[PDB]
RNA sequence: GUAUGUCUAAAGUUAUGCUCUUAUUUACUAACAA
């Protein structure tokens, strides 16, 4: 059923709003809020200023803070976030102290599953389609492979097409070398050097065709 | 296939703030004696980036570990780029009062930038006010 | 053979040149003063290139607002006054190479060819023709009446933050943030020499006058260079000066840097000698980084210094005509010999 | 010494002559005829021979050859260069890496 | 995803890129020739009787209250 | 500095007031 | 509102419970209108506390005219 | 420890390490063939890719030692977490 | 519903703790119906 957000901030939906401000921080408060099915964009960051933030304190006042916090009663008279801001504590705190001073769980199992699912999935849809595409294409491609093998074993022997070039000047780099830079000219002599590791390429390819 | 394509109002400020991040980037390697890699000059424009963003805010920017050249640095060009910001800003809305030939986009743009600057502003009133009494 | 070289050193006198005051100061602009240049027919006025991308002209003797001139759009990053022929050339980031004329303070030709934000024009002295290079890593040279791109000096492998050109033949120094210089056979199209001794960006280079060299500058080191065989001439004690912005020289070998620290240097020319470090000021709002002077150049006369500082202050600097070599003297020379250069 | 000025024409004229060349070049290439008019024999052996331009057709591309081609630049760096600084810092130089 | 800028096009390849010979707008030759140089009731009353900062200049104060209401 | 032989300047317009070049056309009479 | 018309008596109630007690409130948000001359500021209060302040400004005005 | 010292005391272990256990030129073509032990290549080979391999195993123990969502945030925070 | 992107469009290149059965939710998706 689809209504007007609110009520009570259970420790669970606590811990998963805090868990999203780690992730998302303290200025996307809309998705923070989508997070959460029951309680607002509005709600969820007044509570992390208010009660959920750690930057905040909720030890007692010792007796100089005391004196410090009734005296700017006195002087400010219940600009009660201003007087919050000079304590250095949150407001609504501070307020209760003076005022002392003067006298189910699987719809919450639902969501956090959800949570997690969200917080653990980090990426746009072009991430994932592309990782889909990639994955897609590496099955594709060893399918193509068992059909070619399966031709072999058969006797047919069927070279790979190659790929669907996209443009006129697009590369294949097994036809030729890819941009051959060659060496700096030789110095001291490299033909042994040459030969040994021609003869070491010849050879691998021989056990490659072998293989 | 020289296609270069001119600035124009439409890309001008994507643009600018290439050229910007350029700059700044070049002046901490120029500073930096490390002479440290490239993934080591992305933490230092996106720290820049965060930086600007603060400075929109009127939330200060003080981050621990940084050495004070750098930081300095940073808040130049962040004084350069904000001084460009809001001249540009006073020049449209006196624009717009005119009545000139202005972007919807533009217009909202403006509006916008105007707001976070009075905002920033205001809240710099109330600084002053808290600082040396009422 | 260190010992040598040292001693030789110790035996000569590097000149006592007049102290620097600061002599006017022009809160003209709205942006920092990246470009300023100075008329090099007449000495009466030197325009001044904003991040506004509203370059002004000022008058020297009174120091007034002369007069605006706004054609680009994004920080004009450097202009240059012809003496040959009486044309503001000037470039943005915008990458525009508009060429103003001042016979009708309205621009007549631009440049279109320059893949990135150009950072500097330079303009052929014995041609008419002229150079430029930015973020391409690549110093275009521009025929003028024709506006077409005669050669393009392709090398660099980084972005080519300042270029001289210069009579001879090495017609063109560029200097790159690539921790290089290269000096040109431009009809070749080719470097005929190329000088690397900086271990960072070689961001501010300058044409001696009366010399025919060429100092350029890294994030300390300030080595002063003799184009003709493409050959070092003096490394100077530039040890632990900020970053230089720019180096204009003087007419009578005062070698000038700008720091990114702020710090006024002075340099002579002929030997290294630092004899003059000046704190710049900035104005009473700016923080403590701004105060930075992002360019600077001397008149005809070369007894007045200007700079585009980021305080949006354009400063100027005179010699000091009751100074001695008793009243002020330089900062007592010492080749420092600790693993140095000298 | 600062150059001379006889030697300084020498180069004038050589670079001079070179870039009206390269601009009377980019001018008669380029289709716009507009600007034609601001344009300012061999032997292949011991052998000899007569070289000719036949005016082609004014309809037919005038240089049929070129089509915007990409091409990769091969650097040509065939002689080797030096990148040489002079310093040694270790006080220093260690110090500042924890601050920088 | 979409990333920043760090090592500009160098138009070191569109020199060894082979010329288009198409005619552009501005190219058409404009400004030909070169110049050159020579060479009782009011005692009733209560009470009777530069900063280089964009954001903290008079101007700017001045304008933010103008264009707010 | 009010006090200093620094001499500042705040500028703001023109004096020559885009008309007048910045450099002269020599001519004959 | 809805429940306030449901509920008036107990709406009244709430209504001043808060005034003597409640002296922290929610944050306002803010946006500018545009009126192409100079744009006016727009304070958003949350909902409930704007209830409030409405009966309060009405009661005040009854209260100061009649007074 | 900058690179200058790192390199000088790298280079003298690897002399610990080897403390373990002709020039002919044809002017002409400037072709310097320096003929010298095929065994020495060959133990100079197996060394250093020996070396290498100690290396690279090295970081595979590192790898497998163990407030995070991804492979990489959580060294991300352990890059946070060293400062 | 689209941009857009892949796919096909036929001729043979000469080597020797679990399985199970179900019913319910929630989510997402759906040019499918209401």
């Amino acid at each position: 059923p689809i209504y007007v957000k609110g009520g009570v901030w259970t420790n669970v939906e606590d811990q998963i709003l805090k868990a999203a401000v780690q992730k998302y921080g303290t200025h996307q408060w809309s998705k923070v809020a989508s997070l959460l099915q029951k309680k607002t964009a509005r709600q969820s960051e007044l509570r992390w200023n208010e009660y959920l933030n750690p930057k905040l304190n909720f030890t007692e006042f010792s007796k100089e803070e005391d004196a410090q916090l009734l005296d700017l009663a006195r002087e400010l008279p219940n600009q009660w976030r201003t007087i919050a801001d000079m304590m250095a504590r949150p407001a609504q705190v501070c307020v209760e102290r003076y005022n002392r001073l003067l006298e189910l769980e699987d719809e919450e199992k639902e969501m956090l599953a959800e949570a997690r699912a969200r917080l653990l999935n980090t990426q746009g849809k072009k991430a994932t389609r592309k990782i889909r595409e990639r994955m897609l294409e590496e099955s594709k491609r060893i399918a193509e492979l068992q059909k070619r093998r399966e031709l072999k074993q058969a006797g047919i022997n069927v070279a790979i097409k190659k790929p669907k070039k996209k443009y006129g000047t697009d590369i294949d780099y097994n036809e030729d070398i890819v941009y051959e830079q060659a060496p700096m000219p030789g110095i001291y002599d490299t033909s042994t050097e040459d030969r040994q590791i021609k003869k070491k390429f010849e050879q691998f390819e021989r056990k490659v065709n072998r293989k | 296939n020289e296609i270069v394509k001119t600035t124009t109002k439409q890309r001008l400020d994507a643009y600018y703030d290439l050229e910007l991040r350029n700059s700044v980037m070049d002046d901490i390697l120029e500073m930096m004696p490390e002479s440290i890699r490239q993934k080591k000059a992305r933490t230092i424009l996106q720290h820049l980036s965060e930086a600007w963003r603060c400075w929109k805010a009127n939330i200060p920017w003080d981050v621990p570990g940084m050495p004070a050249p750098i930081k300095k640095i940073i808040e130049r060009y962040i004084k350069s780029k904000a001084d460009a910001w809001v001249s540009a800003a006073h020049y449209n809305r006196e624009r717009i009062k005119r009545g000139a030939h202005v972007e919807k986009t533009m217009v909202k743009k403006n509006l916008g930038r105007l707001t976070r600057l009075w905002i920033k502003n205001e809240q710099e009133r109330q600084r002053q006010i808290q600082k040396n009494g009422p | 053979l260190i010992v040598n070289r040292y001693e030789k050193l110790l035996s000569q006198r590097p000149e006592w040149h007049a102290p620097w005051k600061l002599s006017r100061v022009i809160n003209g602009h709205l942006g920092w003063v990246r470009c300023v240049a100075i008329d090099p027919v007449d000495n009466e006025w030197f325009i001044t290139g904003s991040n506004d991308t509203t370059m002004k002209v000022w008058d020297l003797a009174t120091g007034k607002l002369k007069t605006t001139l706004a054609g680009h759009v994004m920080t004009v990053r450097d202009v240059a006054v012809s003496d040959r022929h009486p044309y503001l050339f000037s470039v943005s980031e915008d990458k525009t190479v508009k060429c103003w004329d001042l016979e009708k303070n309205q621009i007549i030709r631009d440049y279109y060819g320059h893949l990135s934000g150009v950072r500097t024009v330079s303009i052929h002295p014995t041609l008419d023709l002229i150079a430029t290079a930015g973020r391409d890593s690549v110093i275009k040279l521009w025929d003028m009446r024709t506006r077409i791109p005669v050669i393009t000096l392709v090398g660099h492998k980084g972005p080519i933050n300042q270029v001289q050109c210069t009579p001879v033949d090495p017609q063109v120094v560029s200097s790159s943030t690539d921790a290089t210089v290269r000096l040109w056979d431009v009809v070749a199209g080719k470097t005929m020499k190329v000088l690397t001794h900086h271990k960072r960006s070689v961001r501010a280079t300058a044409l001696h006058p009366k010399e025919f060299s060429v100092a350029s500058a890294c994030t300390d080191d300030i080595r002063s260079w003799g184009l003709a065989e493409g050959s070092l001439l003096t490394n100077f004690e530039s040890e632990k000066t900020g970053i230089i912005n720019t180096l204009s020289i003087n007419q009578d070998d005062v070698l000038f840097a700008g720091g990114d620290n702020g710090v006024l240097s002075f340099y002579d020319y002929k030997s290294g000698h630092k004899y003059q470090s000046l704190a710049t000021r900035e104005m009473v709002g700016s923080l403590e980084g701004e105060r930075s002077v992002l360019c600077s150049t001397f008149d005809k006369t070369g007894l007045r210094l200007i700079t585009g500082e980021a305080d949006k202050s354009i400063k100027i600097w005179k010699q000091d005509e009751t100074a001695t070599k008793e009243s002020e003297p330089g900062l007592a020379w010492n080749p420092n010999l600790s693993a140095k250069r000298f | 010494p600062l150059p001379t000025k006889a030697e300084i024409q020498e180069c004038t004229a050589r670079t001079k002559s070179y870039i009206q060349r390269l601009v009377n070049a980019k001018l008669a290439n380029s289709n716009n005829r507009a600007s034609s008019r601001y344009v300012t024999l061999l032997l292949n052996n011991s052998h000899h021979i007569e070289v000719v331009s036949k005016q082609m057709d004014p309809l037919l591309p005038r240089f049929v050859g070129k089509k915007a081609r990409k091409v990769v630049a091969p650097t040509e760096n065939d002689e080797v260069v030096p990148v040489l600084h002079m310093d040694g810092s270790n006080d220093r130089g260690e110090a500042d890496p924890n601050e920088w | 995803s979409h990333r920043p800028q760090l090592e500009a096009r160098s138009g070191a390849k569109a020199a060894a890129y082979t010329p288009t010979g198409i005619e552009h707008a501005r190219l058409l030759p404009g400004h030909t020739t070169l110049k050159y140089r020579k060479f009782s009731w009011r005692k009733g009353t209560a009470f009777g009787r530069y900063i280089n900062d964009m954001t903290k200049s008079e101007y700017h104060q001045e304008f933010l209250h103008k264009h707010v209401r | 500095e009010v006090e200093v032989l620094m001499e500042t300047k705040n500028t703001q317009s023109p004096q020559t007031p885009l008309v007048e070049p910045v450099t002269e056309r020599t001519k004959l009479q | 509102i809805e429940e306030a018309y449901d509920n008036p008596h107990d709406t009244l109630n709430r209504i001043k419970k808060y005034l003597l007690t409640q002296r922290v409130f929610k944050p306002v948000d803010i946006t500018m209108m545009e009126n192409y001359q100079n744009i006016s500021p727009v304070y958003s209060v949350d909902p409930l506390e704007k209830i409030t302040d409405a009966y309060l400004d009405q009661y005040l005005w009854y209260e100061a005219d009649q007074r | 420890i900058s690179y200058d010292q790192l390199a000088k005391l790298s280079y003298e272990k690897t002399l610990r390490n080897l403390a373990t256990q002709k020039v002919q030129k044809d002017t002409k073509t400037g072709k310097i063939t320096i003929a010298d032990d095929d065994k020495l290549v060959n133990k100079l080979a197996v060394s250093l890719q020996s070396e290498s391999k100690k290396r690279y195993e090295a970081r595979k123990r590192q790898m497998q030692n163990a407030s995070f969502i991804n492979d990489k945030n959580k060294q991300f925070n352990e890059k946070l977490s060293r400062e």
